[PDB]
């Protein structure tokens, strides 16, 4: 028992610490969004007595936990690490005490920024940290140290999971199963570990850098001694848009399986659904300065970055459109996986429309640091990134754990989040075009109208996720009743038009991949003699 | 199964009601009112504008309060 | 003899996307004629009066 | 996949009298009725003569009833129950209507 | 020149330069309704049809001449609004033939301005800080972190260049009805151009956090006459 | 090294023939986590002053 | 030639009732802060 989860070498056991890490610091950053809207709902001092420096603390928090603590560790951490050696044949994943180094250093990244906000005031300074706000003359103590080390440890974690998931991937493939023959769920953690091994090494560079100018007196980025706070950006920024996409690649491949399962279709032109994935992981090098366009750069630098962000549109475009043409035709079964799959569609598409505006150098004169970007990128983060993490959830945890969940309280679950999300991103929109900067604890006073509405929206939401947390609470006590009763979903394939109810039962599944045909909680010696395919 | 759309608009239409009437006691242990949140002195304000020509094709009115 | 009966999915594709591009081309047509085209109209006659007040 | 309509049903009728048990007739048949087209009137007859063949009455039933569902009119559905009537009638083979009139 | 409650757009423009980011704004917007007017039917349609298929196609998993068609119709779309996106960034970018340059420079939370063009018949440098009034000192009709203890006055139809600095952290000058926007780095001089249309008073605020007092720095703006502006210089 | 199969044998924590409820656990470990805020909002205004 | 009704008829039949149905889910969606603008003391006092 001590040696099983402290000294853990198999990979399903250690898929399983990530996501009870991810899920208990979701609690935490929801935690804080919701202190965040309470003092942003009325003009005036509401909650914090006027201190200043404590709703930009929280702000920094909310940020971080929800980014490097919940999304990451949960899609990659946990999905990545669980169904990637099943949907390949192999046995573990190469390095395997690696990949355990890889989660027990989230854990004192943990005691390392929750310290931060208790110590002399906190790091008030957005999840950027620009200087030279954030150096010891405007930052005095060690908050800004202990939240620098902070996100050193989470990149030497996704770091080393990386370099495993890349070997792994092309070296244990199971007999007769070739690079063009992989699902595409292992396709999007495989080129996901390419960006993250080529992006992180330069915000190591940057960030303690960072660290030498408070401690160890230099000049990087201080004034007085020549440096220049906008390197730092330039520095920043380089590791920043990659991350997005190592944010929402993942949920592509999450989104395929679903939708082909719940359609009875295989995925519509499946081989350039992989192009397109590595056509954006490649541009998303190639585009990171429309994040500095006001900041004093060329006509000229500036002109290439529209045109090489607007580009990024063409192949996602192209999963969009491909993700319709397998639904049409289909024989559609609208269990809990698939409402998220289909919400997913509508809402990344309007996320991603307000960003090709914010594509263009001209128009983002009128969009900077206004709400309109905290709009878009919510949009696509919140009902993106995180529709498809209930996705996953509610398409693999009855076979991974054994256990069946209340279906007709899992649908209402997931009508709270949809109505809730909206009421508080959508009004974000008319904020920012009317001239309302972001990062503010307060506000004039013509602003007060859409910020009362989108604070009734944040208790809506987290009601819907008190409910996920008791669907929890009754999968693991009632699991086994879930299954004879009718409380429950059996089967996510029903049998087709004219077979029959006792041939259905020869072939009950009908999978393109592994993992559904093992028992149900998958044995700890999943494979011994390999398996093959033609 | 029969009725379980009927419970689930039913279970939607009460989280609803719950999350807004705790918005709504939430709220009563907030601060007090800002000085400048009445209609009278929003009134002085529109006073000041209509003077200064402000936004002379969209409106300016600052009026929102009791 | 019964002949044959092919091709009503696809025939059926090029009317929904044939649908698709009309409804939301008038969605777009009442922003820019509706909206966009209201408001330039309302500016430029607050302008073309003040030149008139300079005589 | 370029096959012409009439290679399609000289294709099934060589897959139907090939069949020989009921996960075959039924797997076959499951086949023929994905594809975007409605199987001429000999493809119905064959597939109705395999079933007789392994002795099952509710997949012959089955039949009429996907026929149903795959014509675009109701008079596409009348006029094919007007060229296989002694075949229904010969096997004794009812409509699933008729067999449960409402 | 002021937010309104419950707005949904743009402030009025007073600048060309204003008047055309609002032109581009509504000539995208034409595009992605057409956009999300197919996807959102597309969508719609789908659901309500085949969630009561009971035959799947499942032998449809490729074609030609759609994917190759839905490659290059998003090209074209994109570079239709590329052609005016290109113009309006090179005609904000010049800044030929000023009349009057002013400097403004950012500090821990107030802001300051400094005319040193000599025009005033004294021929000094004119320079002033900028604060916001406190609550506890504001006059009834006054409006809560927007109006400041001093101004900065221009004139009217005047071409006018904007220097813009800092002092201790970065910090932004931004004015939305005016078409202004630009960070404030402590190290460097960037410049912006106006040109305005009409009197009145415009109001912005700083938009790159500063720390404590992030939302207590607005800009408060006032045009007037040419003969008023250099009785207002002439003594102040 | 060999571990057991089964349904509640591949997860760290007990759920069934333990002596206390299995509520006061799960509830418990997520009430701490949406706990941590509060906390350190209660530090710092003990720091200003405000209390 | 054709057995039946002429396949516009038909289709004409299908897509109608729907396309009032779109318009009416997508107004619901982007129209209803127009509602919470319409109880407001701001409005037309
Ligand atoms: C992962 C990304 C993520 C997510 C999910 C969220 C979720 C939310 N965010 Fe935030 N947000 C950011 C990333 C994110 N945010 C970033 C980067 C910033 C900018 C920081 C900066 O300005 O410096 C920001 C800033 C930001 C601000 C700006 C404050 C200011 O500028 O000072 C506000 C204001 O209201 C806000 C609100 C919210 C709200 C109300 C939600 C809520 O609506 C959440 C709604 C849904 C949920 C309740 C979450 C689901 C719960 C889980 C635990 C999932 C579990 C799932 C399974 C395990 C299957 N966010
Ligand atoms: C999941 C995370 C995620 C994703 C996927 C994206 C995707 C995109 N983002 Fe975003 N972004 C953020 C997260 C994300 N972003 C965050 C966190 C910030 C703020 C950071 C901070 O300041 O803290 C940000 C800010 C940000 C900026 C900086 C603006 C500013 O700060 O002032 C820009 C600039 O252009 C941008 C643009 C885009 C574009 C063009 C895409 C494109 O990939 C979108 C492409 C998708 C579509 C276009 C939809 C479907 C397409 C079709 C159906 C094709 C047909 C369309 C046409 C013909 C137009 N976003
Ligand atoms: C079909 C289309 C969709 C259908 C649409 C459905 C949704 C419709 C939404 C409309 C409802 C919106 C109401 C907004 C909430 C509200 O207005 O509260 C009123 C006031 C508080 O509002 P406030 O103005 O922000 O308070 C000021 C703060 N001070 C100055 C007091 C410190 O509150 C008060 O102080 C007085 C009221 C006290 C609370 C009692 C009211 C009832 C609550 C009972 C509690 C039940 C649940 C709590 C269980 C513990
Ligand atoms: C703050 C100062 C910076 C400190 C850096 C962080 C320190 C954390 C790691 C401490 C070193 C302990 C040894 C563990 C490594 C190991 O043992 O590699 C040995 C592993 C063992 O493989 P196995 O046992 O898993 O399989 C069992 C098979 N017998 O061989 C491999 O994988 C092959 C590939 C080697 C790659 C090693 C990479 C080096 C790790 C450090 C990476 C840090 C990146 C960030 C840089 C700043
Ligand atoms: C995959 C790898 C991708 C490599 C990225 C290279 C693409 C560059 C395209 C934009 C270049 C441009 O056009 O930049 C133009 C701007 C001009 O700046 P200015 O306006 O101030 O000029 C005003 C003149 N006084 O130069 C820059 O900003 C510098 C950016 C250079 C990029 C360095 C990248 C080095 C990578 C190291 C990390 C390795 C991992
Ligand atoms: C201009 C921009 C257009 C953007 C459109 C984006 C719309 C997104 C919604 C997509 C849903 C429909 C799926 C595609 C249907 C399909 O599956 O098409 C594939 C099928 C399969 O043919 P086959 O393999 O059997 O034969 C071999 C064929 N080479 O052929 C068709 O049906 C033809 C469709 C008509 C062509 C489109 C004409 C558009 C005008
Ligand atoms: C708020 C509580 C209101 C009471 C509602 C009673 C439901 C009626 C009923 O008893 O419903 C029976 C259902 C069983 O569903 P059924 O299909 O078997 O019965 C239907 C027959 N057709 O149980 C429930 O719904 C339980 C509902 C629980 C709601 C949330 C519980 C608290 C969650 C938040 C706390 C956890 C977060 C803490 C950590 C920070
Ligand atoms: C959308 C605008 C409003 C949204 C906010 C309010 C939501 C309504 C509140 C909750 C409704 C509860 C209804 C009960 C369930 C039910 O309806 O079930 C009826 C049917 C089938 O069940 P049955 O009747 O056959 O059997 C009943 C046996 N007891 O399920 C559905 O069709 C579900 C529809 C799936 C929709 C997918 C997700 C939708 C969001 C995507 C955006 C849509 C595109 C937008 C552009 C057009
Ligand atoms: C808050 C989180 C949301 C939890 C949703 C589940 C409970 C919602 C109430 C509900 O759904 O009540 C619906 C059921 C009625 O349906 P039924 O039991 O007859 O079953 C067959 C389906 N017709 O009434 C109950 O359960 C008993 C009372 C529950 C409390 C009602 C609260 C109303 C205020
Ligand atoms: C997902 C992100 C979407 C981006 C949307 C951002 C906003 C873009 C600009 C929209 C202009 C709204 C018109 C103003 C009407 C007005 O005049 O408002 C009037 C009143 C208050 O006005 P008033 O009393 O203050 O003064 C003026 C008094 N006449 O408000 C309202 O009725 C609120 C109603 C909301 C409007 C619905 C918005 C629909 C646009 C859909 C956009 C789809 C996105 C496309 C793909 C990305
Ligand atoms: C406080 C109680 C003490 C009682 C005193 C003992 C007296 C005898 C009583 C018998 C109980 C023994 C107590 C032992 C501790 C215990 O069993 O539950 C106590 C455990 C704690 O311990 P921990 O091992 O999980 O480590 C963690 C310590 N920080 O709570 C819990 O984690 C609750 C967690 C549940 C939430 C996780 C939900 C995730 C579900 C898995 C889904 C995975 C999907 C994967 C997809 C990739
Ligand atoms: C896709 C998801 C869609 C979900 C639909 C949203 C419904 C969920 C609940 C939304 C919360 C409402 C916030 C009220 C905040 C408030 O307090 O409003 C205050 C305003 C008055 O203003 P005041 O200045 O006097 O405030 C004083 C502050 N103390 O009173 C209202 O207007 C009542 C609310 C109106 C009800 C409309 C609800 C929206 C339903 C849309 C229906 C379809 C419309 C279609 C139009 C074409
Ligand atoms: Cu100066 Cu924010
Ligand atoms: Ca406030
Ligand atoms: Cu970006
Ligand atoms: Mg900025």
């Amino acid at each position: 028992m001590v040696q099983r989860w402290l000294y853990s070498t198999n990979a399903k056991d250690i898929a399983v610490l990530y996501f009870m890490l991810a899920i208990f610091s979701g609690m935490a950053g929801t935690a804080m969004s919701l202190i965040i809207r309470l003092e942003l709902a009325a003009p005036g001092s509401q909650y914090l007595h006027g201190n200043s420096q404590l709703f930009n603390v929280l702000v920094v928090g909310h940020a971080v936990l929800m980014i490097f603590f919940l999304v990451m560790p949960a899609l990659i951490g946990g999905f990545g690490n669980y169904l990637l050696p099943l949907m390949i044949g192999a046995t573990d994943t190469a390095f395997p005490r690696i990949n355990n180094i890889a989660f027990w250093v989230l854990p004192m990244g943990l005691v390392c920024l929750v310290t931060s906000t208790l110590v002399e005031s906190g790091a008030g300074t957005g999840w950027t940290v620009y200087p030279p706000l954030s150096s010891i003359q405007a930052h005095s103590g060690p908050s800004v140290d202990l939240a620098i080390f902070a996100l050193h440890l989470t990149s030497i974690s996704s770091l080393l999971g990386a370099i495993n998931f890349i070997v792994t991937t092309l070296n244990m493939r199971t007999n007769g199963m070739t690079m063009h023959k992989l699902p595409l769920f292992v396709w999007s953690i495989f080129i996901t570990a390419f960006l993250l091994l080529l992006s992180l090494p330069v915000l190591s560079a940057g960030i303690t850098m960072l660290l030498l100018d408070r401690n160890f007196n230099t000049s990087f980025f201080e004034v007085s001694g020549g440096g220049d706070p906008i390197l730092y950006e330039h520095l920043f920024w380089f590791f920043g848009h990659p991350e997005v996409y190592i944010l929402i690649i993942p949920g592509f491949g999450i989104i395929s399986h679903v939708v082909s399962t719940y359609s009875k279709k295989p995925v519509f032109g499946e081989i350039s659904m992989v192009y397109a994935m590595a056509s954006i992981g490649l541009l998303g090098f190639l585009v990171w300065s429309h994040h500095m366009y006001i900041v004093g750069l060329d006509a000229d630098t500036r002109a290439y970055f529209t045109s090489a962000t607007m580009i990024i549109a063409i192949p996602t475009g192209i999963k969009i459109f491909s993700w319709l043409a397998t639904i049409h035709g289909g024989s559609i079964r609208l269990a809990t996986p698939m409402l998220y799959a289909i919400a997913f569609l509508f809402l990344f598409t309007m996320g991603g429309l307000t960003g090709v505006a914010l594509a263009n150098a001209s128009l983002d004169v009128a969009f900077h640091d206004t709400y309109y970007v905290v709009g878009h990128f919510h949009y696509v983060l919140s009902m993106g990134a995180i529709f498809s993490l209930f996705a996953g959830y509610y398409y693999w945890s009855p076979q991974i754990l054994g256990l069946n969940y209340n279906e007709k309280l899992a649908q209402i679950q997931f009508w709270l989040i949809f109505i809730g999300a909206n009421v508080i991103f959508f009004p974000m929109h008319f904020l920012g075009i009317n001239g309302m900067p972001r990062r503010i604890p307060d506000y004039p006073d013509a602003f007060a109208g859409w910020n009362y509405v989108a604070s009734i929206g944040s208790f809506i939401a987290t009601l819907s996720l008190f409910l996920f947390i008791y669907i929890l609470y009754d999968q693991l006590v009632n699991g086994l009743n879930n299954k004879v009763n009718n409380k429950s979903v059996i089967y996510n394939k029903a049998p087709d038009f004219v077979e029959s109810n006792t041939i259905f039962n020869l072939n009950t599944v009908k999978s393109s991949s592994i993992e559904f045909l093992l028992t149900s909680p998958p044995a700890v010696h999943s494979f011994n003699t390999p398996a093959v395919q033609s | 199964n029969k009725g379980d759309s009927s419970f689930i608009a039913k279970g939607v239409a009460a989280g609803l009601l719950f999350s807004v009437g705790l918005f709504a006691v939430v709220r009563m242990a907030g601060g007090q009112d800002a000085k400048t949140m009445n209609k009278e002195w929003q009134l002085k304000s529109d006073e000041y504008l209509k003077s200064k020509n402000a936004n002379p094709w969209g409106g300016y009115s600052q009026v929102q309060s009791k | 003899t019964i002949a044959p009966i092919t091709g009503t999915i696809k025939r059926r594709v090029i009317m929904d996307i044939v649908l698709g591009f009309s409804l939301g081309g008038v969605m777009a047509s009442y922003w820019w004629w509706g909206f966009h085209m209201d408001k330039i109209n309302k500016r430029e006659k607050f302008y073309a009066e003040l030149a008139e007040r300079k005589k | 996949d370029e096959e012409t309509f009439e290679e399609f049903t000289a294709r099934y009728e060589k897959e139907f009298d090939e069949a020989y048990d009921l996960f075959e007739v039924q797997r076959v048949l499951n086949n023929c009725f994905s594809y975007d087209l409605v199987p001429a009137p000999a493809v119905i007859e064959k597939a109705l003569r395999a079933a007789r063949r392994v002795n099952d009455l509710p997949t012959a039933i089955r039949v009429f009833e996907a026929l149903k569902y795959k014509v675009e009119n109701e008079d596409q559905y009348k006029a094919y129950l007007d060229e296989l009537k002694d075949v229904r009638q010969e096997l004794g083979v009812p409509l699933k209507e008729e067999l449960f009139p409402s | 020149d002021v937010p309104t409650p419950y707005a949904c757009y743009f402030q009025d423009s007073a600048t060309p330069n204003q008047e055309g980011i609002l032109e581009l704004h509504d000539n995208i917007m034409f595009y992605l309704l057409v956009i999300l007017g197919l996807v959102s039917w597309m969508l719609y349609t789908i659901v309500m049809t085949y969630s009561k298929n009971p035959i799947a196609y499942k032998y449809i998993k490729h074609g030609q001449t759609i994917e190759v068609i839905w490659t290059i119709f998003p090209a074209v779309i994109l570079l239709i609004i590329a052609f005016p996106s290109f113009i309006l960034l090179y005609l904000c970018d010049e800044v030929i033939s000023p009349a009057m340059t002013i400097k403004a420079i950012g500090y821990q939370w107030y802001w300051k301005y400094e005319y040193s063009d000599f025009i005033n018949d004294s021929g000094e440098t004119v320079e002033f800080e900028s604060y916001v009034i406190p609550d506890e000192l504001l006059e009834e009709g006054q409006l809560r972190l927007l109006d400041t203890d001093t101004s900065m006055v221009v004139p009217v139809d005047t071409h006018i260049r904007f220097v813009v600095t800092a002092a201790d952290v970065i910090h932004d000058f931004a004015i939305p009805s005016l078409g202004i926007k630009v960070d404030a780095t402590p190290g460097r001089l960037n410049q912006v151009s106006a040109l305005i249309q009409r009197e009145g008073v415009f109001y912005g605020a700083c938009s790159e956090l500063c720390g404590t007092g992030h939302a207590n720095m607005p800009i408060k703006i006032e045009a007037v006459s040419l003969p008023k502006f250099l009785e207002w210089l002439n003594e102040q | 090294v060999h571990f057991k199969d089964g349904v509640y044998e591949n997860i760290p924590f007990k759920v069934k023939g333990r002596k206390t409820p299995y509520a006061l656990s799960h509830f418990g470990f997520f009430a701490i986590g949406f706990a941590v805020p509060f906390v350190a909002c209660y530090v710092q205004l003990k720091k200003s002053g405000a209390f | 030639g054709r057995i039946g009704e002429s396949w516009v008829i038909t289709e004409g039949r299908r897509l109608i009732p729907e396309i009032f149905q779109w318009s009416a889910v997508l107004s619901v969606c982007l129209g209803w802060p127009g509602a919470v603008y319409f109880f407001s003391k701001a409005r037309k006092a």
